[PDB]
């Protein structure tokens, strides 16, 4: 009932942020932003 | 690219090619590493010493040379031979 939903939302558009962020790279290849990027995708996940 | 204008422009050389095989380089931009790669080799003479190397997250030599050879007609078209053969994969690692 307090405003939870909010926080919820924010970090689902933070979320939707981190999946535009992300650049592919052919046969296997990465970058210093999409190894962060990795990592911070398990925030997402304890919080959801 | 004259052998005289070569030889009578600078002084012989050590030259090591460093050539990138991480996943980035895949498509037009490794084909044309490679031919570039050749005609630099062509560049080259009896009194210049060269090897090619690739790293992508691991560097080795392309070829058995395993160090630096004359860069006569048989040792360069083993390198060209070698070089036109490479594939893109993996991960850069310049300091490799
Ligand atoms: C992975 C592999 O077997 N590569 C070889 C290459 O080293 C060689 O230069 C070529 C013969 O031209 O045959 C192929
Ligand atoms: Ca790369």
């Amino acid at each position: 009932w307090k405003p939870f939903e909010t926080i919820i939302l924010l970090t689902i558009f933070a979320n939707c942020v981190a999946l535009a962020v992300y650049l592919p790279m052919p046969e296997d290849d990465n970058n210093s932003l999409n190894l962060g990027l990795e990592k911070l995708e398990y925030f997402f996940l304890t919080v959801f | 690219r004259r052998p005289w204008y070569i030889q009578g422009a600078a002084s012989p050389k050590d030259m090591l090619i460093l050539v990138d095989v991480s996943g980035s380089v895949s498509g037009l931009t490794l084909k044309l590493i490679r031919t570039s790669v050749s005609e630099m080799l062509e560049t080259l003479s009896d009194d210049d010493f060269v090897n090619v190397a690739s790293f992508n997250s691991n560097a080795q030599d392309v070829s058995c040379f395993q160090h630096l050879v004359q860069a006569n007609v048989r040792n360069k078209k083993v390198l060209k031979d070698a070089v036109n053969n490479i594939t893109a994969k993996g991960i850069t690692d310049y300091k490799k």
